C-alpha cells in the first residue's frame, strides 16, 4: 500500500478555489481522513472518512470522492493555514501518511 | 473538556534509553487506547506505536522489531514510552494521541542527539 | 461460505441478517477475562478451489450493545489486538483449501471492579458484527451483519478471583 | 427473461476456416464466465476452453488445444471462437455461462439455440 | 475420466430410475456430493435441473428428487407428463477435465 499525491505547492491569491488530491493503490475503500497542520501547531482533524464534516470548524469544507480517487474542493478562502494538508487512510496494521502539499495565500 | 500534557525536550548520548511521559486527565485513562506518531523536521510523517494501558500487549510496525519497548502504567496516569539503540537518524519529535479517530492531542517533545 | 455451527446449526447466507446460538464459557486471565471464545464453534468451508478463491473482512462499525452497555473490549484476528469497539479495518484472511478450516476470534473485556459482573439470562443480544467478502474475479463488494445470541446461562468475572 | 442468440447455418469446404459467434443482453456480461460445448450424434457431450472476461485468462484441454481460441468482447457482449487446421467435425456448435456469483446454483444454465457446421 | 451409464421399460406414469456409476468417486471432508443433471428435448436448448444433490433451481416443479450415494446414483421422476419425455445427462466435476455423460433417454 503506497501514498502520492499530486498539487504539491499552489497558488499564492486569496479568494478563488483551491483543489487537493491523494491518489492510493491497490483500492482502499471509504476510510480515508483528511487534516491539516500549522507549521507551529498541534494538527486538527476536519473530516472523516468517506464524506463527513467532524465537529470543530464551521467553515466551508466539503469532501468528495470514492473508490482509488480522493480529492477536496472548498468554495472560498481568507485567513487560513499557512502549513500543510495531510492525508491518513484506515484500511490495515502498518498505517502510511502521505507526503507534503503546501497552500501560501 | 479533556487536555494532554507531556515533558519537555531531553537530549541523549547515541547509545542509550530515554523515557518520554504523557499524562492524561479528565476522562477515563483505563477505557481508551494509545496512538504514537513521528514527526521528522518537515519530512512528512511516519505511525509507529499502538499501546493498551490495561495490559502490556503492543502491535509495533513492520520497520522496527526491538526498537521500541512502549511500556504502559495504570496507577498514576502516566502513560510511558521507551526507545533504545540512539543514532543520529532517530532525531524527530514524537506526538501523543487518544484513539472517535485522532481528536485530541498533545504538544512534542524535542529529542536531539 | 458455507459455515456450520458444532451443534448443527447452518447459517443462511442469500439474506443480510443471520443469528447464530453460541454457548458460553466464562474465564479469568491475568490482564482481561475472555467472554465468548467463537474459535471453535464456528468455521467455514469454500467451494471450487481452482479458479475462485476468498476473503472476508470487517468494518469499524461493531458495537458491544443489548443487555450489556458499552466496554472496552480486545479481538484477536488471528492477529493481534484490536479494540472491541472498532475504530479501524481487519486485515485479510484468505480461503483456499476445500477442507474445514476455523475462523479464530476472540472476545474479550476490560475490568472495571473486583467484585464480579453482570449475569447473563440465557437467550439474549451480546453483540452486533458487520462483515464484507471480496472476490478473486468481481470487482464489486457484499456486506451483511451477524448478531450473536445467547445459550448458556454464565456470569462473567470482570476483575478479580471470582469465588464461590 | 433474456434469451442467447448466435448466428446463421453455415456450410464450409473442408480446409478452410470457420466463424461461430454468441450474443448475451440484459445482465452485466464482466461477472459471469464463458464455456462452450460441442455434442454429436454418437458421442458424448465435452466442452471446449474456459474463458473470462475479467482477467482473459485462457485454460483448454490437451486434446482440442492448438485447434481454436475464444476472446469476448469488453465493450458489448460478443464470444469468438474461430477454428483452425481443418476434417469430419460436422455438429452443433453451442455457448455456455456459468453460475455461482456468490452463493448461486452454480451450473450450466443459460443455453442458447442451435446451428449446423457441415462440412464436405 | 471414463463414466458409463438406454433406458428399462417404464410404466405410464409411475416413476423412473436411472443411475450414474464413477470410476472414483466423489466424498471430500464436508460430505458433500458433487454432481450436475440436465434435460432436453429434441431441437429445442437443453436446460438445467439439479445442482449440488437435490437443490431445485429456476421454477421447475419441486417434483424431481434422488438419493445420493458414493458408488451409486440415483433420480425419480413422479409424474409423467408429455414434455417429461426426452434424453437425461450426467456430469461429475473430475478437476480440469470436466466430463459429461454419454447419454440416457426415456422410453415408454
Amino acid at each position: 500500500i503506497q501514498m502520492t499525491q499530486s498539487p504539491a505547492s499552489l497558488s499564492a491569491s486569496v479568494g478563488e478555489t483551491v483543489t487537493i488530491t491523494c491518489r492510493a493503490s491497490e483500492n482502499i475503500y471509504s476510510n480515508l481522513a483528511w487534516y491539516q497542520q500549522k507549521q507551529g501547531k498541534s494538527p486538527q482533524l476536519l473530516v472523516d472518512g468517506a464524506t463527513n464534516l467532524a465537529d470543530g470548524v464551521p467553515s466551508r469544507f466539503s469532501g468528495s470522492g470514492s473508490g482509488t480517487q480522493f480529492s477536496l474542493k472548498i468554495n472560498s478562502v481568507q485567513s487560513e493555514d499557512f502549513g500543510n494538508y495531510y492525508c491518513q487512510h484506515f484500511y490495515g496494521t502498518p498505517f502510511t501518511f502521505g507526503t507534503g502539499t503546501k497552500l501560501e495565500m | 473538556q479533556v487536555q494532554l500534557q507531556q515533558s519537555g525536550s531531553e537530549l541523549a548520548k547515541p547509545g542509550a534509553s530515554v523515557k518520554l511521559s504523557c499524562k492524561a486527565s479528565g476522562y477515563t485513562f483505563t477505557r481508551y487506547w494509545m496512538h504514537w506518531v513521528k514527526q521528522r523536521p518537515g519530512q512528512g510523517l511516519e505511525w509507529i506505536g499502538y499501546s493498551n494501558p490495561s495490559s502490556g500487549y503492543t502491535n509495533f510496525n513492520q520497520k522496527f522489531k526491538d526498537k521500541a519497548a512502549l511500556t504502559a502504567d495504570t496507577s498514576s496516569n502516566t502513560a510511558y514510552i521507551q526507545l533504545n539503540g540512539l543514532t543520529f537518524e532517530d532525531s524527530a519529535v514524537y506526538f501523543c494521541a487518544r484513539d472517535p479517530p485522532f481528536v485530541y492531542w498533545g504538544q512534542g517533545t524535542l529529542v536531539t542527539v | 461460505f458455507a459455515c456450520k455451527t458444532a451443534s448443527g446449526t447452518a447459517i443462511p447466507i442469500g439474506a443480510a441478517s443471520a443469528n447464530v446460538y453460541v454457548n458460553l464459557a466464562p474465564a479469568v486471565n491475568v490482564g482481561q477475562n475472555l467472554v465468548v471464545d467463537l474459535s471453535t464453534q464456528i468455521f467455514c468451508h469454500n467451494d471450487y478451489p481452482e479458479t475462485i478463491t476468498d476473503y472476508v473482512t470487517l468494518q469499524r462499525g461493531s458495537a458491544y450493545g443489548g443487555v450489556l452497555s458499552s466496554f472496552s473490549g480486545t479481538v484477536k484476528y488471528s492477529g493481534s489486538s484490536y479494540p472491541f469497539p472498532t475504530t479501524s479495518e481487519t486485515p485479510r484472511v484468505v480461503y483456499n483449501s476445500r477442507t474445514d478450516k476455523p475462523w479464530p476470534v476472540a472476545l474479550y473485556l476490560t475490568p472495571v471492579s473486583s467484585a464480579g459482573g453482570v449475569a447473563i439470562k440465557a437467550g439474549s443480544l451480546i453483540a452486533v458484527l458487520i462483515l464484507r467478502q471480496t472476490n478473486n474475479y468481481n470487482s464489486d463488494d457484499f456486506q451483511f451483519v451477524w448478531n450473536i445470541y445467547a445459550n448458556n446461562d454464565v456470569v462473567v468475572p470482570t476483575g478479580g478471583c471470582d469465588v464461590s
